[PDB]
């Protein structure tokens, strides 16, 4: 379908076991908030949205709770037909053109995710990172798979290794995909 | 305040 | 958010042309409602109106969603004895929430 | 249909009040809410379903449990007499807008 | 078989041509990642996909239809000209505009000549190649728009070229975000 413009306002996915759930508004692909369940708390991804924009929570803990109800009512009529395990797809890219010493951000895109569960992680000279590296949730796709990406701010080097390391059941290895400037 | 799709459940 | 609605207490006769008022105050494009309160009993769904210009009806009962007065007044045919109820106007945003808010319900008595 | 329990309370300052409310039109929604002259009815609490405790517009004072999927209670800590009203106890499908169902109420007065 | 996992998603559209003066609406209702139920206002009404929305198919029209539909307006036409029109549709990110020459120079060699536009929105774009002031149409190519996944875009140019004294080639790119062009040199 075409159009100038899309919006999913609420896209639920509940996944059992484990009732782990997700809740976002998306436009036009990009992520404007996912309701952090826990919290209670509508997480926005661009902030001066939520200074002229709001959303409350509680609607997303409405529409879990129906993921929840349905997702029983689905996994017994389908007879219990468990879902089926996939490959993700790593492709690294910076955001800007890496300039030496110029400050950047290293971008990791995961394509093909699903179930939607996994675990994206940063390698600064096969050494690993956890520090100011952030993800965004499940983005959908048309093939009702997913996929995310992962940031790791950086300083351009000409002596250092990355990789995005995957960890996903439907992958034996944890794949690692490198890049270097 | 935005609204949101209802979820409809089912059974 | 918030539901006004026409005082306390109105008496008619039977027969008589019944119209309650109703007016809200929403942020949103909610879907509003009428339940009645029969005596001894718990309020009672009467008919829904999901938006603008739409008509929601039910026993002789009506009311239509205008969002341009942001009203939606009750109205009946001829009331009959029986009807002297409670009648509660109410709204739900389209957030979700299913939280649904009351007015402050208006007695209506038909006499006989 | 939705059940109260007691249909009729008369408690005393301070005293530690709980109603109890069943159904068996097996809604995930349940409500509690209470009617008073001039209000009208005001939510207190409501669940979206076992294990859900949802703060209503007039929490205070006051405190829920949806142990299960038919039962929903609702309990006054410290009774006071500013609680003393009727108590409707509502479900509801979860169905955008959901229709609420309604209890006979629980008549309670603090004295 | 406890690595038996499941999931369900809840999928819903809404699909804006020109404005809001046209909308499209869809609920997906998905099991793992088959879709066996959804609505279109198009269509009209709820219709199974697959078998196993065979069932809710008429629970979900006698019961949602109506609430269903009136979404088009409630959601879609509703969180469009209300949150919309004031965050997503106002968004202006300028690009930021570099050359770089892919080999090392050499006079009359060939060469390529690349121009980095990057961090922009929205992803409606134009970069073009000029060399003297003289637009350049042949041997100009470009990378797939980049959705960078924080509200942004990018994108590379390429000009194959071949740079001889005093030639000044120029990158134009016009943007929403722009007032006029963002206009970039390179010279031989």
């Amino acid at each position: 379908i075409e159009a100038d413009h899309v919006g999913s306002y609420g896209i639920v996915v509940y996944q059992s076991p484990g009732d782990i759930g997700q809740y976002t508004f998306e436009f036009d692909g990009d992520e404007l908030f996912y309701v952090d369940l826990d919290k209670k708390e509508t997480i926005w991804m661009l902030p001066e949205f939520a200074q002229l924009r709001s959303f409350d929570p509680q609607g997303g803990l409405q529409n879990i709770a129906t993921g929840k109800h349905n997702l029983g009512v689905l996994t017994k009529r389908s007879n219990s037909t468990p879902a089926t395990n996939e490959a993700p797809q790593a492709t690294v890219f910076p955001k800007s053109p890496v300039l030496l010493g110029q400050p950047n951000t290293l971008i990791c895109f995961v394509d093909n995710i699903f179930p939607p569960v996994i675990n994206i992680t940063w390698l600064r000279n096969s050494k690993s990172v956890a520090d100011g590296v952030y993800e965004t949730s499940f983005f959908v796709n048309r093939d009702y798979s997913f996929h995310k990406l992962s940031y790791l701010t950086f300083i351009p080097s000409d002596d250092d290794i990355y990789d995005c390391k995957v960890e996903h059941w439907g992958l034996e290895e944890p794949v690692l995909k490198h890049w270097e400037p | 305040r935005g609204g949101a799709s209802q979820y409809r459940p089912s059974q | 958010d918030s539901v006004t609605q026409t005082g306390g207490q109105v008496a008619l006769s039977e027969e008589d042309f019944l119209t309650i008022h109703c007016n809200y105050s929403a942020s949103g494009y909610p879907a509003l409602f009428w339940y009645v309160q029969y005596p001894g009993e718990g309020p009672q769904f009467l008919f829904r109106a999901s938006r603008d210009k739409e008509k929601g009806s039910s026993r002789g009962f009506e009311a239509t969603y205008n969002k341009e007065a942001t009203s939606f007044h009750l109205q009946k045919a001829s009331v009959q004895e029986s009807d002297s109820a409670v009648y509660y106007c109410a709204l739900s945003e389209n957030y979700g929430n299913e939280k649904i808010t009351f007015g402050a319900g208006t007695k209506l008595q038909v006499v006989p | 249909a939705v059940t109260q329990s007691p249909r009729n309370k008369v408690a005393v300052t301070g005293e530690k009040v709980t109603l109890s409310c069943n159904q068996t039109n097996n809604h995930n929604n349940m409500y509690w809410y209470r009617q008073d002259t001039g209000h009208g009815l005001r939510l207190i609490y409501y669940s979206y379903g076992a294990g859900s405790t949802e703060k209503g517009d007039i929490p205070d004072g006051y405190k829920a449990s949806r142990p299960s999927q038919e039962n929903f209670s609702l309990t006054l800590e410290s009774a006071t007499p500013s609680q003393t009203s009727v108590y409707f106890c509502a479900s509801g499908d979860a169905s955008g807008g959901n229709t609420l169902y309604f209890g006979a109420g629980t008549r309670l007065s603090v004295l | 078989d406890s690595e038996r996992h499941f999931v369900v998603q809840f999928q819903p559209f809404c699909y804006f041509t020109n404005g809001t003066q046209r909308i499209r609406y869809v609920t997906r209702y998905i099991y793992n990642r088959e879709e066996y139920l959804r609505f279109d206002s198009d269509v009209g009404e709820y219709r199974a996909v697959t078998e196993l929305g065979r069932p809710d198919a008429e629970y979900y029209n006698k019961q949602y239809l109506e609430r269903t539909r009136a979404e088009l307006d409630t959601v879609c036409r509703y969180n469009y000209e209300e949150t919309e029109v004031p965050t997503s549709l106002r968004r202006l990110e300028q690009p930021n505009v570099v050359i770089s020459l892919s080999r090392t120079e050499a006079l009359n060699h060939h060469n390529t000549l690349v121009c980095s536009v990057t961090d922009f929105y929205p992803a409606k774009i134009k970069v073009r190649w000029f060399r003297n002031g003289q637009e350049e149409t042949v041997g100009v190519s470009s990378t797939q728009l980049i959705r960078n996944g924080d509200w942004t875009f990018q994108v590379l140019v390429m000009l194959e070229m071949t740079p001889r004294r005093g030639e000044v080639y120029t990158c134009h790119v016009e943007h929403p975000s722009l007032k006029s062009p963002i206009t970039v040199e390179w010279r031989a």
